[PDB]
RNA sequence: GAUGUUGGAUCAGGACACCCAAAUGGUGCAGCCGCUAUUAAAGGUUCGUUUGUUCAACGAUUAAAGUCCUACGUGAUCUGAG
RNA sequence: CACAAACGCGUCUCAGAGAUAAUUAAUGAUUUAAUCUUAACCUAAUUAACUCAUAAUAAAUCCAGCCCUAGAACAGGGCACA
């Protein structure tokens, strides 16, 4: 037996190629209009907020960066992460992850069932929705845990707050020093012969040896990082959209990981904020547009005087 | 019950536990105490570790 | 830098023998219906693709007869012939290639 | 951005400006910890064989959105004491300028046109 | 890095580049068909098919017909340009050629190698994929599928 | 039957017999500067004119512009003014 | 800046707790006063390191092709809408 490689539209004739794409998003947004009632189908028990406690995660898209003013004249700029798709997918008790904190596991954008594995699949198909593409998991506290499969929009971060952001830096391959590192180069002109970029001395003479830290031409920028202190600054209700403060590290077009801040200055900047997570259906009420913070001058305004 | 181990004399404040990451500047050295206190298990570990024979069937 | 030592053949063995080095085992070979012969899955009938060829080679050689010149090329759509037809009237205003070859049976009427 | 060695222009009417030399006035050496100097940075001058200080008050480098960027790099001499060393400054000056009073107060005080 | 671009460096440079693609343009709306070298194949695609869209925008035209002189090198092609091979595309938005890979050359270089051909061209039609006929066991188990959704509907 | 030798360039690993930053004792310490001594090596420790020059003088500054070792670190990375 | 990008001369963001060194003090014996104690018991006050809270990463196996802000090759993310 010299089994072939068989993709999932390989067999399929004209006639039913257009009709198994039709069938399957059929039944993607059906089974996604479905769990948009979250309050209503058999929610969790919902616990007061206790002082140390550590809200849910968001999953976004990085739009682009946009100009913005404040109120007092200065011009900061931000950028534009959407929610997509976002879910809690799985959740951890206490016990069984850190010994401390609740993993709580969150879904990103919806991606084709088509391409992915047939354990995802399962894993989906236990749940009923469509896969998503990117899945992180967010450390919570006991008082702060959700029901899995619930959705989560954006209006999560209310306008003005600190969040924070991770994601995969963009990826410059294998990069010389001068990149890499920042070391300074070799004269050009001076009759220097074939020098001009390379380390120079990698170590000394007795060592003999070079050690296990030193900085060397490689890997440049694919990589996970995180930005702190980021200030929130307007929401966009209809299309999800956050307005964050200076740069995301990642592409544009990227997924990226959006939760509260960690930093000491912040702590307990969470107790005024809609906590489980937010819920559109249960305070019955119609969000402004946009929430702006205090400072932002508005997209229309007096159009500032001093005096 | 290791955690409950006694040292004769004043071993737990003179006693250091030293250690390489092999990063430049990566040399550490605990005092017993403060090993002690990082992981219960640590001593005696370290203590039976260095007294089997040499070879590969200590591992 | 010179080497320092001849290598071992045990080495070598193991640099030049790797499954990395090894030659990975084509996973997408199938056969055509009209000839039987092997092809690739995303690749065009070799076999099938010789006899297409050499065909258009042929038609563009008498094709080449009727044009008198290297600079002189035709404004009309051109429709070719073989032994027995006669051009439709949606096809004549156009010029025509005439082949001794009966039309062969991959290649249609329409 | 004026750094070391940059040939200044000296707008206030003054002494050492007007009378000609055979050196155009250099900068020396500029205040900030950056080598890189900027409108209303403080400047050590270079000017007929003898060393000034300067307040820099416009230049040809691009600076933020809405700041004015000048033709010719413009100091204007300056004593330890803060004290302008000249009469008057005739060629335009940033606004921005006014933002410190504390410093620049007699600076701004003889200044003619702002931009 | 080579982030976001939409060029190969095909060539002796840029101007060599261009050159490389006026060969096998004046090539293929000569022959109507040509094999070339995939890479090379790919980048003419483009071209190809914007140069279709000059011979929508009429004989008049004068930007089309100073566009013409350039890119078709052979004199007597531009009236084919214009009178041929641009009317019989009208309905049709994108569809004009059909790029497909060959069997890699036979020669020692043993590149990989592409037919790129216009749609209604005559000459003998390329041994294309088939798709897989409805009677097919998968594709005949679809059909009650299919049919059930209409029967529920 | 060769361990290629000064000074720079680049990149620095280490000591502490601290030049800065951090806690303090004593003063012939009122305060401001200081002058001495103790404890502390995670981080710093500038740009120029003249010399091949390390050293040194001199201009301008800095919180400071340490003393050393590493084949007087480092030429299968560079430069040869010496 | 003649590429849709790269880039600086441009923009953003930067941390809790625990420990101790030298030295200051409280109760207080040997020696019933005294005495910070290489005496107890609790102690207190105070650098740097150095630990660690916290953050990153963390769904086992379809992968022919073809795209890509992912890439030297192999790897990695896309290919239902639309
Ligand atoms: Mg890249
Ligand atoms: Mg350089
Ligand atoms: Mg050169
Ligand atoms: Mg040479
Ligand atoms: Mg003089
Ligand atoms: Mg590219
Ligand atoms: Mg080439
Ligand atoms: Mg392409
Ligand atoms: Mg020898
Ligand atoms: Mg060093
Ligand atoms: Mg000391
Ligand atoms: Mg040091
Ligand atoms: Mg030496
Ligand atoms: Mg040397
Ligand atoms: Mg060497
Ligand atoms: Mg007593
Ligand atoms: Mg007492
Ligand atoms: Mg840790
Ligand atoms: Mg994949
Ligand atoms: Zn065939």
């Amino acid at each position: 037996h010299g089994k072939s490689v068989t993709w999932w539209d390989e067999h399929l004739s004209e006639e039913n190629v257009p009709f198994v794409k039709q069938l399957v998003s059929d039944e993607n947004k059906a089974q996604l209009a479905s769990k948009l009632c979250p309050l209503k189908d058999e929610p969790w028990p919902i616990h007061p907020w206790e002082p140390g406690s550590s809200r849910v995660g968001l999953i976004a898209l990085k739009l682009g960066m946009m100009p913005l003013w404040t109120k007092d004249g200065q011009k900061h700029v931000v950028t534009l992460l959407q929610v997509q798709d976002c879910h809690v997918l799985k959740y951890t008790p206490k016990e069984n992850h850190n010994g401390r904190m609740a993993a709580l596991t969150v879904g990103g954008k919806t991606v084709s069932h088509f391409h992915k594995s047939a354990s995802i699949l399962e894993f989906y198909q236990e749940l009923g929705l469509p896969p998503k593409q990117k899945v992180k998991i967010f450390n919570v506290t006991e008082n702060a845990v959700i029901k899995p499969g619930t959705p989560l929009y954006a209006a999560h971060f209310r306008p003005g707050q600190y969040v924070d952001v991770t994601a995969k830096t963009i990826g410059k391959g294998f990069q010389g020093v001068m990149r890499r590192w920042g070391f300074k180069g070799q004269p050009a002109t001076h009759g220097q012969t074939k020098t001009h970029r390379r380390p120079g001395a990698i170590s000394t003479g007795d060592v003999a040896r070079v050690w296990p830290g030193t900085k060397m031409p490689g890997q440049l920028g694919n990589i996970d990082r995180t930005a702190f202190g980021l200030k929130v600054w307007r929401i966009n209700t209809k299309h999800n959209i956050i307005y964050v403060n200076g740069s995301v590290p990642g592409h544009k077009n990227c997924l990226v990981k959006i939760k509260d801040s960690k930093l000491p200055a912040y702590k307990d900047f969470c107790k005024n904020l809609p906590f489980p997570t937010y819920f559109p259906d249960g305070d019955e009420e119609a969000l402004p547009e946009d929430l702006y913070d205090e400072n932002v001058c508005q997209p229309g305004a007096p159009s500032i005087t001093f005096t | 019950n290791t955690r409950h181990i006694a040292f004769s004399g004043n071993k737990w404040e003179q006693k250091v536990y030293s250690s390489h990451t092999g990063y430049p500047g990566g040399f550490r050295q605990v005092t017993a105490a403060q090993l002690h206190q990082k992981d219960p298990v640590a001593i005696v570990k370290l203590a039976i570790y260095g007294m089997l024979p040499k070879n590969l069937h200590r591992r | 830098a010179a080497p320092k030592n001849r290598r071992s053949i045990e080495v070598n063995r193991c640099r030049r023998r790797n499954p990395q080095k090894l030659i990975k085992v084509k996973n997408n070979i199938d056969v055509c219906p009209e000839c039987g012969h092997l092809k690739q899955k995303h690749i065009l009938c070799g076999y099938c693709y010789e006899k297409v060829r050499k065909e258009t080679a042929e038609i563009r050689r008498q094709m080449g007869k009727q044009e008198g010149g290297p600079f002189r090329a035709p404004t009309t759509e051109t429709v070719v012939l073989y032994s027995g037809e006669t051009p439709s009237e949606q096809d004549q205003g156009k010029r025509i290639i005439e082949r001794e070859r009966k039309r062969p049976s991959w290649f249609t009427q329409n | 951005a004026i750094q070391k060695m940059t040939r200044v222009r000296v707008v206030d009417n003054s002494a050492l400006g007007t009378t000609p030399y055979h050196r155009p006035p250099r900068c020396i050496h500029v205040y900030n910890k950056t080598g890189v100097g900027k409108v209303g940075d403080r400047i050590l001058l270079a000017i007929r064989g003898q060393k000034k200080k300067a307040l820099i008050v416009g230049h040809r480098m691009p600076g933020p959105r809405m700041t004015p960027r000048f033709d010719s790099n413009n100091v204007v001499l300056l004593e330890d004491n803060g004290n302008p060393v000249g009469t008057r400054i005739k060629t335009p000056i940033p606004s921005s300028l006014r933002q410190r009073e504390g410093e620049f107060s007699k600076v701004l005080a003889i200044a003619q046109n702002f931009v | 890095i080579s982030h976001g671009r939409v060029f190969r460096r095909l060539g002796l440079g840029p101007e060599s580049r261009i050159h490389l693609l006026q060969n096998l343009l004046t090539g293929l709306v000569r022959h109507e068909r040509i094999e070339a070298s995939w890479a090379r194949v790919d980048e003419l695609r483009g071209y190809a098919e914007k140069l279709i869209d000059y011979g929508k925008l009429g004989d008049t035209n004068e930007r089309a017909m100073r566009m013409a002189d350039f890119w078709l090198t052979e004199k007597d092609l531009i009236p084919k340009l214009f009178q041929v091979l641009a009317p019989r595309f009208q309905g049709q938005n994108g569809g004009y050629t059909r790029m497909l890979q060959i069997p890699n050359r036979n020669e020692q270089d043993r590149a990989k190698m592409a037919v790129i051909e216009y749609k209604g061209n005559c000459l003998p039609p390329l041994p294309l994929p088939r798709r897989d006929s409805n009677l097919t066991l998968l594709n005949q188990l679809l059909q009650g599928l299919r049919q059930d959704q209409e029967a529920s509907s």
